[PDB]
């Protein structure tokens, strides 16, 4: 910062990203794993190698904290090992999921201020910080991470909680449907590495569809959507028909088997339950988000569904960057670096006079 | 990549000085000023309001040329709204100015000499430009004949 | 489209040269390439005049 | 002790990886924290 330097930590679902404020890249990124004896409570390479006497556990599951001790372990091991700095000279920005209950947030600020002892702190929604990187202060964000997903409306520094739509579909459901469609075709799954290599195959080689009707119509007449993969393990699998239908599960939800809503009806229901006066002002610039951009092509779908959603009395002014995956990170990094943003930061004095619970009030 | 077109925009405005830590801080000022404004056919009409301001100080057919090109641009509207924001960036001949000595059609118009008085200022602007060029040449050398050492010299810092 | 938008950018240069716009030739090429994706130009008028103040503050 | 680790790592351990009055006595603030980082990383 300028007075007392800020620090930014984004604990994602597939990885932990930590770093200093005013840094474009994160200073350290390691995978999301927390050890336990079946060496102990490690984040990084040793825990992944020693999964024969280590228990694989993830700290954040859906946007909710499955084990609180797990979250404290990854937070403690992130601040002490992949940063190595004294907390007394560095306040930290913490992250959370949109529409998180107040008791969870009170416990989170309480546990960071007492069992870890920060000077000052902040707890942030991820999607609003992602919007702050695209320069605007208003917009509807369609956020689909690797396990965390919401369509969040926000307009002028405030989000309507009634219209923040929590979404089942995520990278969790992505790999679930990956393994399901592969065993449905006929493919053996027996361990963690087969799940990892199938996720890598969807990340690198897989076409991200635009309709189900159109690409299947071109593939039924002549399959020109086949992409060859010749593996060195000794396996020859190649099917172009499966790979365009595999990310189709967001278009119509019954492709996965999921009860929950589809993506177009979700963004429709969110803009309908957000204010009428803010609607066109929201559409004056719509924003892209989501870690699901690892194959680019979902961006075209995001612009396409937002063209069809909002009424076109204007050419769509949607901001579509390839900063979409790390948008949360760079948002936290750019906001926390500034000195005026220390007025939105919560101090120790405020924690003592009004309790921790004011974190639900001051930030949302 | 929109997120890079703001990073390229701060590169043109950044001249020689670093220039790799300044580039990161100017990438912030680009976004940090985008939401200051949000907190606190009428497209071609914005040109005609400047076309009026052309014609009052003379230069009529030049303003008639400006309106032929907005006629083909509306036969792109998001570009002009940035162009009208500044009308000056300046300092802090033709035979078809007046056709009276050549041409084909000429009804005899006598004299006015008001045409000649805006033809004498066509001359006097040249005498004021090629003199101020030489005034920034004698300034550059009287600022070196006169000074004390330490004004802007890097070798006195050694 | 890039053949047409390259000529629409050269014709957009002339009307800013006789109107004496503060924008130079290269920033016009950046801003048209940014505007064709779809961005509100009314927000662009606030970023440029303050970003140009902050670069002179370094100097 | 901390200068015989970095030079050792760069030549004998074959890794070029990151492992990390006078002027009102600046030394003591940096040297201790740098030891507590570099030595445990080694």
């Amino acid at each position: 910062d300028d007075d007392i330097a800020a620090l930014v930590v984004d604990n994602g679902s597939g990885m932990c990203k930590a770093g200093f404020a005013g840094d474009d890249a994160p200073r350290a990124v390691f995978p999301s794993i927390v050890g336990r004896p079946r060496k102990d409570s490690y984040v990084g390479d040793e825990a992944q190698s020693k999964r024969g006497i280590l228990t694989l556990k993830y700290p954040i599951e859906h946007g909710i904290v499955t084990n609180w001790d797990d979250m404290e372990k990854i937070w403690h091991h992130t601040f002490y090992n992949e940063l190595r700095v004294a907390p007394e000279e560095h306040p930290v920005l913490l992250t959370e999921a949109p529409l998180n209950p107040k008791a969870n947030r009170e416990k989170m600020t309480q546990i960071m201020f007492e069992t870890f002892n920060t000077p000052a702190m902040y707890v942030a929604i991820q999607a609003v910080l992602s919007l702050y990187a695209s320069g605007r202060t208003t917009g509807i964000v369609m956020d689909s991470g690797d396990g965390v997903t919401h369509t969040v409306p926000i307009y002028e520094g405030y989000a309507l909680p009634h219209a923040i739509l929590r979404l089942d579909l995520a990278g969790r459901d992505l790999t679930d449907y990956l393994m399901k469609i592969l065993t449905e075709r006929g493919y053996s799954f027996t361990t963690t590495a087969e799940r990892e290599i199938v996720r890598d195959i969807k990340e690198k080689l897989c076409y991200v569809a635009l309709d189900f009707e159109q690409e299947m119509a071109t593939a039924a007449s002549s399959s020109s959507l086949e992409k060859s993969y010749e593996l060195p393990d000794g396996q020859v699998i190649t099917i172009g028909n499966e790979r365009f239908r595999c990310p189709e599960a967001l278009f119509q939800p019954s492709f996965l088997g999921m009860e929950s809503c589809g993506i177009h009806e979700t963004t429709f229901n969110s803009i309908m339950k957000c204010d009428v006066d803010i609607r066109k002002d929201l559409y004056a610039n719509t924003v892209l988000s989501g870690g699901t951009t690892m194959y680019p092509g979902i961006a075209d779908r995001m612009q396409k569904e937002i063209t069809a959603l909002a009424p076109s009395t204007m050419k769509i002014k949607i901001i579509a960057p390839p900063e979409r995956k790390y948008s949360v990170w760079i948002g936290g990094s750019i906001l926390a670096s500034l000195s005026t943003f220390q007025q939105m930061w919560i101090s120790k004095q405020e924690y003592d006079e009004s309790g921790p619970s004011i974190v639900h009030r001051k930030c949302f | 990549s929109i997120t890079q077109l703001f990073d390229d925009l701060c590169e043109a405005l950044l001249p020689a000085a670093n220039r790799k830590r300044a580039k990161r801080s100017l990438k912030k000022v680009a976004y940090n000023a985008l939401f200051t404004n949000l907190f606190q056919l009428p497209a071609r009409n914005k040109i005609l309001m400047l076309s009026f301001d052309l014609r009052v100080g003379g230069l009529g057919p030049k303003a008639d040329r400006l309106e032929e090109l907005v006629e083909e641009l509306e036969a792109v509207g998001s570009v002009l709204d940035l162009l009208v924001q500044l009308a000056g960036s300046g300092p802090p001949r033709d035979y078809f100015l007046n056709n009276k000595h050549v041409g084909r059609n000429v009804p005899y118009s006598g004299y006015d000499c008001d045409d000649l008085s805006v033809f004498e200022m066509d001359v006097q602007s040249l005498i004021s430009r090629e003199e101020c060029l030489c005034h920034s040449m004698i300034q550059e050398t009287l600022q070196v004949m006169e000074a004390a050492p330490g004004t802007g010299l890097p070798t006195v810092g050694l | 489209n890039l053949n047409a938008v390259r000529e629409t950018m050269d014709v957009l240069l002339e009307i800013s040269r006789i109107l004496n716009t503060g924008l130079d030739m290269e920033t016009l090429s950046i801003c048209v390439r940014l505007c064709e994706q779809g961005i509100n130009p009314e927000a662009l008028s606030s970023v440029i005049k303050e970003l140009r103040k902050a670069t002179e503050a370094l100097k | 002790l901390i200068g015989k680790s970095i030079n050792f790592l760069h030549q004998v351990c074959h890794d070029q990886t990151p492992t990390t009055t006078d002027l009102e006595n600046a030394f003591q603030g940096k040297i201790d924290a740098a030891y507590f980082e570099t030595s445990k990383y080694l």
